[PDB]
């Protein structure tokens, strides 16, 4: 591969390097070999990465297996909503996955648990007959009595 | 509903879940609900002190509940209750009733494992508080005796007490509404073989359940205030006033039918057995009523 | 639990979405025969009536913005800043 | 800390919690051979204070749960020794503001 | 089609048009009107409207009420709630005791 | 299922985006507090080029008959030469130049120059340049301090997040720093005026522009 890097002078320079490319993954033991850079190594097993490196570098290589994803078909996101994904992923600490009367069994649960419902997302507001606290609801609007 | 009210208005926030308490019950009733009749005082086809109107609802047009008034329209409802001559499993918990018992001890109501144990302090530690009572009741649905003194962490030569009793601990099987014990001595080795059967009332559940400390039912998701365990059981009872109802009362006079002959036996003297019968169709009744309100 | 004026330190600005929910708000009441603050120099078309009212700075209503832990600050329509 | 080669004993990792306050860690020498935070995925993580955490939870008006987690046996919470309920304040190079400020709080 | 499923739900409030989806996801179902204790948020107050009394028989409380409206249903719901020992308990504030 | 996982997430007026639970999963929208909207690609000047093309294109030495700036340039020009205290002003200018080039090739390692940021500052200088009908030939009269000082002023103002505590200071900082790299890279001194020849009123119009069109760019509150 071919790697940008500033020249002497100050400008980049292609530089190639030989890279090493592997079927199969043992991150942790391959790092430890001799002669190679262990700060550089990559996996697309984000898992790995998060079981070796820790639940930063897996968040930030889960963004970036997101990101080719998306660009090796050739469109174009922008970060913030694929940041706001992979955080919505790993903000428990690891990898969490994304993928008249019904029901029951659950308000059941409800009850013995004692569930406490925010009352902010839009059916439950339906059912009340109340808009969301969403958008144009996420405030309230009163009379000004304060003015001339 | 075009008329007036001087209470302020607001748009709710907030839905806090939990299990009525039979105290709060007793707590918000008007009416005690014990005759299960519609009218006819003797013979007098108008209004019965006993259920229908004892001051909850009114078909009528008559603007009168209990100084209440409001129209056959704009009154809520009231609410009814029930005193149970026995308490009965909620159905809709049997199966939470059995594994909450599969976790603490079935004399004490102590939970069977605990801080020293360590797998359990991982569980105790989750969050999520269905994840937690499923990992904890993963640890202890296997132990099969209420131990009295238990390695530490620190330095196992040694023993260290936890608060004890030493009562083996039934398997607990499910057989309708039934719950089922069985007890043993060991694995089939000498000592005791045969285990012996016994069916778990609902009072001795009801009364283990009263006795599980707080730390121990928080620890299992419950909360001291809004689902103590004790309340899956029922002692008393919610009767839901007229706007609730469309033969749902075709089905509570029938509670009460059961309700009144569960009382004049257990008035009578009556043998084990009839008494227990009763009990079981009780429940079944009660049962049927909300496993129908599921509709 | 409230905020004092001073100290506030949400955004001067005006959001599109409360600028939404005040012209429309205030659209409602032209549009039930709601007394109006501005001169009609013409307008029959209660939106549009809420736009001149806000532009002219005339609709005396107060935002008030919860934050996540309950707390809130007021902001009045004439001080938001309209962009 | 305590680095050894290549195990404990069931019962050995037994006497481990075992004189409060005093804690101590355990490590494969393997996971030692290379530093993982000098990884350049792995960005800075900087342990608060508890007064800083005081400061951090007043200025976001926060609970200790609504912020983002790392746990006990993260890599880096390992390396760092972090306790249950310290707050790690995490530097990030960020291509939309240059940097970035996150912080997880420890499991 | 001809529907207003949860992905046009969902366009809408990636624009954040609250009150239309309001409007479109009501019922026509009547906002029923109901006074609620602010200490058990349950729909138990007697409300003497007429005489201006209001009490929560067993929260022992005539200051602490609320007015709330809610669809039919919904009082309906919450009623065949109460009538299988769970209680629904409706809060008019969010940040409580602290 | 992505839009039934993060459906409820939004914006709060805090600048920060939560859940219906109030976590936190960011403290602060995109990293930056930006609508992405308003939000363009521009070259970031400071990181490509060689150390000598950088230092012609941003050293102002006041000192140097040869690294001072022509007096064609600006009116004051012959009476800046050799002048120690403005020299002083251009070095700090000049220091924080060299800091932004390595900061930004330490978060872009491959040299990339080109990454969305919110106000198109080339059109704001090409605009400011048709409407004040700016001629190539004339010295301006903007001084150093006018270019140095207004351009620090500015960045106090491009505000996304607005508390009085340090913690927020620090976080506003940091939210604003890769967009005041740009800003000091295109309003240097020596591009200013030997580059876009700006007078004195055309720089104030640029920079109350920029600031406009930076504050509106922040996300709202309420998006979701
Ligand atoms: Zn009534
Ligand atoms: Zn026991
Ligand atoms: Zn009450």
């Amino acid at each position: 591969y071919d790697r940008k890097v500033p020249s002497p002078t100050g400008e980049y320079v292609k530089e190639p390097e030989w890279v090493l490319e592997t079927d199969g993954v043992n991150l942790s033991e391959v790092m430890t070999v001799p002669g190679i850079d262990p700060t550089r190594i990559y996996t697309n097993s984000f898992i790995d990465i998060m079981e070796v490196l820790g639940i930063e570098a897996g968040r930030a290589a889960l963004y970036k297996e997101v990101y080719n994803v998306i660009a090796s078909d050739g469109s174009y996101v922008n970060y913030r909503h694929m940041a706001l994904l992979v955080d919505v992923m790993t903000t428990q600490g690891g990898l969490t996955s994304v993928t008249f009367e019904e029901t029951v069994e659950i308000l059941f649960e409800a009850g013995a648990s004692a569930e406490l419902d925010d009352c902010r997302g839009v059916s439950e507001n339906v059912i009340l007959g109340q808009m969301a606290p969403i958008g144009t609801g996420a405030f309230d609007v009163m009379i000004d009595e304060e003015s001339l | 509903g075009q008329q007036y009210s001087s209470a302020p208005l607001r748009t709710v926030k907030e839905v806090q879940f939990g299990l009525f308490s039979p105290e709060e019950v007793r707590a918000i009733s008007v009416a005690k609900i014990r005759f299960p009749e519609t009218m006819d005082e003797t013979q007098t086809r108008a209004k019965i002190g006993g259920l229908n109107d004892p001051r909850l609802g009114s078909i009528d047009r008559n603007l009168k509940c209990q100084t209440c008034q409001e129209g056959m329209n704009e009154c809520p409802g009231h609410f009814g209750h029930i005193d149970l001559a026995k308490p009965v499993f909620h159905v809709g918990f049997i199966a939470k009733i059995k594994k909450v018992c599969e976790c603490v001890c079935m004399h004490c109501g102590k939970l069977l494992l605990d801080e020293h144990n360590e797998l359990m302090r991982q569980a105790l530690a989750i969050k999520d508080s269905k994840k937690r009572f499923a990992a904890i009741w993963t640890l202890c649905k296997t132990k099969m005796v209420c131990e009295t003194d238990v390695p530490s962490e620190d330095d196992p030569t040694q023993l260290v007490s936890r608060g004890g009793c030493g009562n083996t601990q039934p398997t607990i099987r499910k057989d309708g509404l039934k719950l089922v014990g069985s007890w043993k001595k060991d694995r089939a080795t000498g000592d005791a073989d045969e285990p012996e059967l016994r069916v778990l009332s609902t009072e001795e559940i009801l009364n283990i359940f009263k006795h599980i400390s707080v730390k121990d039912f928080t620890s299992l998701g419950f909360n001291e205030v809004f689902s103590r365990p004790e309340w899956m059981i029922l002692t008393c009872l919610p009767v839901p006033p007229p706007p609730v109802r469309p033969d749902l009362t075709f089905k509570l006079a029938d509670i009460l039918k059961a309700n009144i002959s569960l009382e004049t036996l257990e008035h009578n003297g009556a043998p084990h057995h009839a008494i227990e019968e009763a009990e079981s169709l009780l429940q079944f009744h009660v049962a049927t009523y909300m496993d129908s309100i599921r509709a | 639990k409230a905020i004092p004026k001073d100290q506030r330190a949400t955004t001067p600005y005006m959001t599109k979405y409360e600028r939404a929910r005040i012209l429309g708000t205030r659209a409602l009441q032209i549009s039930m025969n709601a007394p109006v603050f501005v001169d009609l120099e013409g307008e029959t078309d209660p939106l549009r009536i809420a736009m001149k009212e806000l532009a002219e700075k005339k609709i005396p209503l107060v935002i008030r913005r919860y934050l996540p832990d309950g707390s809130f600050e007021d902001w009045s329509v004439e001080e938001l800043i309209v962009d | 800390i305590f680095v050894y080669q290549n195990n404990i004993t069931p019962s050995a990792m037994k006497l481990v919690p075992s004189i409060p306050p005093a804690t101590i860690e355990t490590f494969n020498e393997a996971a030692l051979v290379v530093n993982i935070t000098h990884h350049e995925l792995v960005p800075k993580h900087i342990r608060l204070s508890s007064d800083e955490k005081r400061e951090l939870l007043k200025r976001y008006r926060l609970k200790e749960s609504q912020l983002p987690r790392i746990q006990r046996a993260d890599p880096v919470a390992l390396y760092l020794g972090l306790k249950r309920g310290e707050v790690v304040k995490i530097i990030r190079k960020s291509e939309t503001s240059g940097r970035y400020a996150s912080y997880r709080i420890c499991m | 089609g001809l529907r207003f499923g949860e992905m046009e739900r969902d366009c809408m409030i990636a624009h954040g048009a609250a009150s239309f989806l309001k409007e479109r996801l009501m019922e026509a179902s009547d906002a029923f009107r109901v006074h609620i204790c602010g200490i058990c948020g349950l729909m138990t107050v007697i409300a003497k409207l007429n005489h201006n009394q209001f009490e929560c028989k067993g929260c022992d409380n005539k200051i602490d009420i609320y007015q709330i409206h809610i669809p039919y249903a919904a009082k309906l719901l919450f009623q065949e709630l109460m009538a299988m020992n769970i209680t629904p308990r409706l809060y008019t504030d969010r940040s409580r005791d602290f | 299922r992505l839009v039934k996982a993060l459906e409820d997430i939004m914006v709060h007026y805090d600048n920060t985006t939560r859940n219906s639970l109030g976590n936190v999963i960011q403290f602060i929208y995109g990293e930056d507090g930006m609508d992405a909207a308003h939000i363009e690609k521009q070259s970031l000047d400071t990181i490509g080029g060689s150390d000598a093309a950088f230092e012609k294109r941003y050293r102002v030495d006041l000192l140097n008959t040869d690294h001072t700036l022509d007096p064609s340039l600006l009116e004051s020009g012959s009476e800046i030469l050799g002048d120690l205290k403005l020299q002083v002003l251009l070095d700090e200018e000049y220091k924080q130049l060299v800091k932004d080039r390595k900061f930004l090739r330490e978060v872009f390692v491959d040299g990339e120059a080109n990454w969305p940021l919110p106000v198109n500052i080339r059109r704001i200088i090409q605009n400011a340049q048709q409407t004040f009908h700016i001629d190539h030939t004339k010295p301006s009269d903007l001084t150093i301090k006018d270019i140095v000082l207004g351009v620090k002023d500015l960045q106090e103002n491009l505000l996304v997040l607005r508390g009085k505590n340090e913690i927020i200071q620090n976080a506003q900082r940091d939210a604003v720093t890769l967009f005041c790299c740009l800003l000091r890279s295109r309003l240097a001194t020596r591009r200013v005026l030997q580059e876009y020849r700006l007078t004195k009123q055309a720089f104030d119009w640029v920079l109350s522009n920029i600031e406009a069109q930076f504050l509106r760019s922040v996300v709202h509150p309420g998006e979701m």
